[PDB]
């Protein structure tokens, strides 16, 4: 029990790096900034209030994984006479995290890290946590290009209608930025991308 | 057993002045600044570099003891920013080269840059390949041989006053051939605007200069540019001409 | 072979090709 | 392949460890050269036919101290010689010199300087000779 | 020993304060040059 | 100079460790030297700690 | 004793703003970038160089004053009986810096900031005077760059060359003859002679 | 025996500054800030997590080196009977780390520090050492890791120039097609940023550069 | 030593002097003669009837002679 | 027949060349290793040449029986020691028979007393103080 | 001859190539 | 620089070797 | 050879070429 008091503290002090690297918070916190850089804004709204709502949004679909490890580890059979059977028991607890990671990581990259099927044995937890984070940053970049794309058109069309007239020495950022955000509030794009971001992992 | 604690304790005092000498070179250099280096392992590097180059013996007591400490820091910072502005010479003229080539072709007239960043990275790498850090460390190893503290050496003002034109005459002659072709092409187009009045040859000038400004510099980019990079690297033998000790 | 090398001649001859390399020829 | 008629060692910029190991066959014992005495270099044509007489002359021209303790030959440079002074409460110096002469570690170039019937003396020499003399002197009073 | 440890008691502590003082001044020293170069 | 007149009273009890008046005066000396030594040790300690607090505040 | 450590530590924290407002770094920093704006190329000579040189030059003026302060303050004969008698002695340490500061500032803001000499009345009068001193030297350096573009855009009207941009032609001409007169070593040393006996 | 615990805890306290200087974490961190800077993104991808992903690869490579230290130093016969053999034991314990520094550091940059430290040590009269030491003699542990960390900054900037190239070829042609039109008063980085992101996600530089760095230290099968 | 051949370089030779409180050198040397660990290249230098001697050689031979001498003073 | 031709040596290269004509090795300190010399010398009477050079150059030297230690003159230290239950005459008779008696630096003090004064090279003073204090503990 | 080198001439000769380097040619 | 002659040094002084075809190249 | 140098003349003559450099010429 006394050594488990270390590992219980050791999760807690390491939580803001595991939550920094092993969940979908990186995808939410990354797309919520490039939507500001897409709109041509710098400090609006913040880096704090965008991380707060990205934290709660990532806390929804992540809580049941964290919840089952409690009810699994509250049970009375943590007393085992064998060393390896307890090592099996703690291996049997982390399968909620392993099944979460394999769903969103690449099998070839985790096979690469494994070198340095999966039904008989699960791959190790350190062999795929970077492969998960490196897959999320790539997929967030790919989805970041898509919602970047329609605001380029409003950036181009008003610069071409100003060049259609003779006024070529006129900065179009003071005119496009009004037309930029009405495209985002008539779409009501905030309430719908958070929907499909939730639906990307949690089914209805 | 008191001297074992004192040997590490004279060292950690000696490395602070070693940090104050060599810290503003890690701000100036293009491959060592805070934009390329993080915060957590930066200060590990800057201490042990000055520990491997400190001129006096480590177990001895330093002569820093209560002579004049707050002006000593401004001495070592002033010679540090002197060594920074000398060591960042060929990157400064190369970054000044790219700003001229960017500015002549248009593309910068939103004031009244990426291309100049490209040459500055390129001359950083071609300086870094052949030798590089051995002569970058050698000039600060010689600076302790000619500017030991408790002697008040200064950056020797009367040759400092030609420093700005020293890089300027290296900037203009390096930007010599491409602004001559861009300028002769503009007046050659202007004689066609004099031969056809409603041509609006100003609009055509932006379309044609960006192709010329890369094409004329492609002929002498390969065989001519990278040897001036090694020529303009400041070498340790000239360290006497930029400093002198005062007593 | 023995331009810059140090060697021992006579009965048991050998050529030190390097500070960490010996060469024992068969006569 | 190696044409010279006679016998000898030719050294081109040898660094005093590869030089004395080549003498470590004419001397029938292995040679141990220290760390500070291996930075000096020597070049030239040498020959060994009585190396116990050649080592004494080269230890004075180069500046070295050497010691042979029956199994190996230790070589240090001159700036590593250390000194000691010890007191014997219940044995004499003439009793300790019979232990050194009878065992075979007695060196007539570095003798023991002290009064003939006392407890104090003064020893100085190579660093492998001094820490042996001191250790046997403080291991005979505790035995007696 | 009561007087020798006491004079070594001050002797360790003042030289430890001197080494922390000389290192904090070097940090604010070069940091002032850093901010003045950003200006 | 307190340790001098500490170190001058131990020898007469060393020569005579049965005098009742002397060990009474010796205990009267030595407990007062006990009160002096840790007082000096505790008082230099605060002058170090408050001197460390300024550089702890300004670092 | 230990109260001297707070002041001798707070000087290091407040040093980046005494350089920003109290010394000749104000005059030195402005005229360099102003004559760079005269030439029209905003990133050559790449303002980290202009702040690298003008810091070393403004170091050279402040440096004897800094050594003169602690030469005087090294004398530990400051303790006396009266509380103000030790107070006048610390003022004598600051008159070495104050005599630099009373020399350049005018007599109009210094008593205006004492009724509403003291040290704290002099710094905003100093930096306001140095900015006013920076503009009239930048203007006299400005006029020979507002005559050379004026002649080259006149020759285009002398020919049939009205419709071309003149800044793409005038800017290399303004830069070349400026470096050919070696002007960057001229206006630097023409400024450092004002403050000190240079060389 | 008791002060062996003092040497253990004193080694324990100075641990993460050794990870800051001695290991190969310095190669991953620099090139990961460079791939952030070359894309033009400033704050994202929030480099607190980029330290973590760069740390996990370096631990993943450094683990077989550090693991032999435990099995070598938890031996029940650490304590010898002589003062020079006990100092010999920590050298042959440290040799597995030290030859790792030898393999991945530069030749002449290491060679410069012994000549620079000896003339500080004795004086100018010490004669210089050449390349030919390499076959027999080992340098000190405190003359290696400066020249190691500089050589790894050289190699990380060597990598960082190369993938900086395919983005500035994009950033010049966008600044030229905008000046092919009369669109001079227009910020080209806001048009360049999508096609800069596509050229990294269609090329998938993360999942082949990550394999490339592990191939620069270790092999497969 | 009878089972393997150990090979070191010349700069690893160590030496020691050890004192036997209640056992002579001529008896311990007959223990080495009867066992098979007697190496005539590196013998034991010392007085023939005493407790102190001087030994030098390879590290597996020195750390065997010291341990088997301090494990023969504890038995007596 | 012999001789050294010095061209800007450093007093450690130089005095080791005399370590063959003198039959002992020479150990020069590191503060006395900065002075330099040039000239054609001739080692025909070295015990008077070393004495003449040590006074022109400014040096102190001590020969104990195995080597010749050479220090510069600014490192001379001195100490006063007191012997409880032994006089000066038996310690000087110890040095006359032990061969550590140096007539250039004798012992200054009263002939039957415990207190005396000693000054010289740092290998002579550190031997004399430790040998003086290691007889009173034995007595 | 022996252009800047110190040497110890006569029947047992050595040239000093450096402060730490000895050469033993023919007896100088 | 030894124009033809060549000696070896051991234990008594210098000994003149026999004339042979191999020569020692001179560092000087 | 003696312009800014200090020297001793007579029987034991030498020239101090520096504060730490003596020169004993040929007799």
């Amino acid at each position: 029990n006394d050594i488990s008091l270390i590992a219980l503290l050791a999760f807690s002090t390491l939580l803001p790096f595991i939550i920094a690297s092993g969940t979908c918070f990186v995808k939410f916190s990354i797309v919520f900034v490039m939507v500001r850089n897409a709109l041509g804004l710098q400090q609006i709204p913040s880096n704090m209030t965008l991380n707060g709502v990205a934290l709660l949004l990532s806390m929804f679909v992540m809580w049941p994984i964290m919840h089952d490890a409690y009810v699994y580890f509250e049970d009375e059979d943590v007393t085992f006479n064998d060393i390896s059977s307890l090592s099996k028991h703690v291996d049997e607890g982390l399968d909620g995290y392993r099944d979460y990671l394999i769903k969103y990581s690449d099998r070839e990259l985790v096979q690469f890290f494994e070198n340095a099927k999966d039904e008989i044995e699960k791959p190790s937890i350190f062999a795929l946590l970077p492969a998960y984070a490196l897959s999320e940053i790539k997929s967030a970049f790919k989805i970041g290009f898509y919602l970047y794309l329609p605001f380029v058109v409003v950036d181009l069309v008003v610069s071409s209608v100003l060049l259609a007239l003779g006024m070529m020495m006129m900065s179009p950022v003071t005119i496009s930025t009004p037309i930029k955000l009405v495209l985002f509030v008539a779409l009501d794009g905030w309430t719908l991308l958070s929907k499909g971001l939730i639906l990307q992992y949690m089914d209805i | 057993f008191y001297a074992l604690y004192f040997e590490i304790h004279h060292l950690v005092a000696s490395a602070a002045l070693g940090f104050a000498r060599v810290a503003p070179i890690f701000f100036f250099l293009p491959f060592l600044n805070s934009g390329v280096l993080s915060g957590a392992p930066r200060n590990a590097i800057i201490i042990l570099v000055a520990l491997g180059v400190w001129p006096h013996a480590l177990n001895e007591a330093p002569p820093f003891l209560s002579v004049a400490m707050i002006p000593l820091v401004l001495q070592e910072a002033a010679v540090g920013v002197m060594l920074g502005c000398l060591l960042s010479w060929p990157f400064w003229v190369m970054h000044a080269l790219g700003c001229i080539i960017d500015n002549q072709r248009g593309a910068t007239l939103s004031s009244s840059s990426e291309m100049a960043n490209f040459l500055n990275m390129f001359a950083a790498v071609v300086y870094l390949q052949n030798g590089g850090l051995v002569t970058m460390v050698d000039v600060l190893n010689k600076s302790y041989q000619l500017c030991d503290p408790m002697n008040e050496c200064t950056p020797s003002l009367p040759p400092l006053l030609t420093f700005i034109n020293q890089v300027a005459q290296n900037a203009l002659v390096l930007a010599s051939p491409v602004v001559l072709v861009l300028l002769l092409s503009e007046v050659f187009l202007g004689l066609l605007s004099r031969f056809a009045p409603q041509m609006n040859a100003f609009a055509i000038s932006l379309t044609v200069k960006s192709g010329i400004a890369v094409l004329i510099m492609l002929l002498y980019f390969s065989p001519v540019l990278p040897d001036n990079v090694l020529r303009l690297s400041f070498q340790a033998t000239g360290l006497s001409s930029w400093f002198y000790e005062r007593g | 072979w023995l331009k810059g090398r140090s060697f021992q001649y006579g009965a048991e001859g050998y050529i030190k090709m390097s500070p960490g390399h010996w060469y024992f020829p068969s006569p | 392949k190696i044409p010279v008629t006679g016998s000898g060692f030719v050294a081109k910029d040898d660094s005093l460890r590869t030089f004395f190991d080549a003498m470590a066959l004419q001397l029938k014992e292995p040679v141990i050269v220290s760390k500070m005495a291996a930075r000096k270099k020597i070049t030239g044509n040498f020959e060994f036919h009585d190396p116990n007489a050649l080592l004494e002359k080269l230890s004075l021209q180069l500046g070295l101290i050497w010691y042979f303790d029956g199994q190996a030959i230790y070589i240090y440079d001159a700036s590593e010689m250390r000194n000691a002074v010890v007191s014997l409460r219940n044995v004499s110096l003439n009793e300790f010199n019979n232990f050194l002469k009878r065992s075979g570690l007695y060196n007539k170039n570095y003798p023991l300087r002290g009064d003939n019937r006392k407890g104090t003396f003064y020893v100085s020499g190579p660093p492998v000779y001094v820490d042996m003399v001191v250790n046997a002197a403080t291991m005979m009073d505790k035995q007696n | 020993d009561p007087k020798e440890l006491a004079i070594s008691q001050e002797m360790i502590s003042d030289y430890n304060l001197y080494v922390s003082m000389v290192s904090t001044l070097t940090r604010k020293g070069v940091g002032a040059v850093e901010t003045l170069l950003r200006s | 100079n307190l340790q001098t007149q500490v170190t001058e009273a131990l020898d007469k009890l060393a020569a005579k460790p049965s005098d009742p008046a002397l060990l009474a005066a010796y205990q009267s000396k030595l407990s007062e030297y006990n009160l002096y030594r840790n007082a000096q040790s505790n008082t230099v300690k605060v002058f170090k700690d408050i001197d460390a607090a300024i550089i702890q505040n300004f670092r």
